[PDB]
């Protein structure tokens, strides 16, 4: 058991399926304009979510965290960081890496896992 | 509409705000203090926490008139009540010990709807109520809207 | 200086710009059907490239590599692995993680960086 | 077209294949031995390497007739020649010491086009020629096509 690698794997799997379905609707003769349009938006947002998570993870790591994991997909942003010590200090420096429009619109949670 | 946003309490003078809504541009200290701490989880505060000087129970009441769309005991949050108002606006009261309403109840402004209590979620705010104002689902700073007409709320974003 | 974090950062930046331009063409009144169609394909392939790199990286890491970096974008797939010891053994076990249709169509290179 | 794929050498009997095209379904050992090693970089072999028993120089020649679309000295690869044939097919000869052609030359099958040499890229294949057959840019196993009519190549994928 290693929870990070399992999660990343399952997330990917899930994301893949997601893209495939979005693409499937967008590409389909039986979708309406509305439906194509919305599937298309969900598709491009997902990429941006993808980009947001990769960048956030990279940034945290640069702040001296050994590994980090970030899921920015829903109403909340979940961020899990490998670390033995955790504090209000440490958490707030991580939350500072997140975009304003995210923090304005969404909750953000940061969990520190024993390394 | 037509009414002003009220402190969600009956005896507003005997309580103080013990936690504020998280603001990204506040000093480090104020950001640190607007955090919800669970275990080794931190989360952003999406409202204010009110508690009485000696953390005694106190009655919570509807900040504005509306319809109770939610009223249930949550094992982490305590009781949670959510009141629907006009225009995708709505308010949330949570950490309650008791509830004096149920789903579908119409309440009026200042009508008591529950009692403060302690919580699993924010044990740090002791005996309190967590209060939130949301517009179409998104939480805004309560303090920004206190005593302002209903409209001053629906005129952000801009 | 840390070459991994710089690269991931620059890659992201670059990818972002990429998606934005693809999206811009697809969304534009002045693109032809052909152009929208091709921009759209480049867009969906990029996601799949994105997915391929994240998964590959996760897999390698599970094989006892401390960190790995994978760019699957072009004619070649570049994979850089943190490691002091390198061998034909080790490299071939990494190349085994890559999809058949990739290895069939593209070159694959694996570099081992001093950790 | 109409011709068979030839060993890219004049004296085919005095050389052997010292590295094979990488095949993903081969035993571990054969995959290991189909690797191009640079420094702490490994890359997949996209062709065969031919060398003479004692690694003496030998003349390389066009495996099929076509037009030389590329002929240049590369500081890592040695000389590299690429001959265009019919139907997005083309062949690549690389690690050459010398070249007997230039861009735009039409060559005929078995026409000498250069000399074997050593390389930075694969120092492990000593004095050799690296040879590749590509269809619309993608490298296929040379050994699969040796002595087969031109067509047996353009009938994969399937």
């Amino acid at each position: 058991d290693d929870l990070f690698t399992t999660y990343r794997l399952d997330l990917e799997d899930a994301r893949s399926k997601e893209r495939e379905e979005l693409n499937a609707i967008v590409s389909s003769d039986d979708a309406t304009a509305k439906e194509k349009s919305e599937a298309y938006d969900k598709m491009t947002a997902l990429s941006e979510v993808e980009g947001t998570e990769k960048q956030l993870e990279t940034l945290i790591k640069t702040q001296g965290y050994e590994d980090a994991l970030v899921n920015a997909e829903g109403d909340k942003i979940n961020i899990t960081v490998k670390s033995d010590k955790h504090s209000k200090s440490k958490a707030t420096a991580i939350i500072d890496l997140v975009a304003k429009e995210i923090k304005t619109m969404k909750d953000v949670a940061v969990t520190f896992e024993p390394s | 509409s037509m009414e002003n946003v009220a402190m969600p309490v009956v005896d507003s003078e005997n309580v103080s705000v013990v936690k504020k809504f998280y603001e990204t541009d506040a000093a480090k200290e104020e950001k640190e203090a607007a955090l919800v701490t669970y275990n080794n989880t931190y989360s952003l505060s999406k409202g204010i926490d009110l508690a009485e000087k000696d953390g005694k129970d106190f009655d919570v009441s509807a900040s504005l008139s509306g319809t109770v769309v939610k009223a249930e005991k949550d094992p982490v949050l305590g009781y949670v009540v959510e009141v629907e108002h006009a225009d995708g606006l709505s308010t949330v009261y949570q950490s309650l010990s008791e509830v004096s309403v149920e789903q579908g109840d119409k309440v009026k402004q200042n009508q008591v709807i529950g009692k403060s209590g302690k919580n699993l979620y924010s044990e740090d705010s002791g005996n309190h109520v967590h209060f939130e104002i949301r517009k179409d689902g998104v939480a805004m700073n309560p303090l920004n809207f206190m005593d302002k007409p209903v409209s001053s709320i629906e005129k952000a974003a801009t």
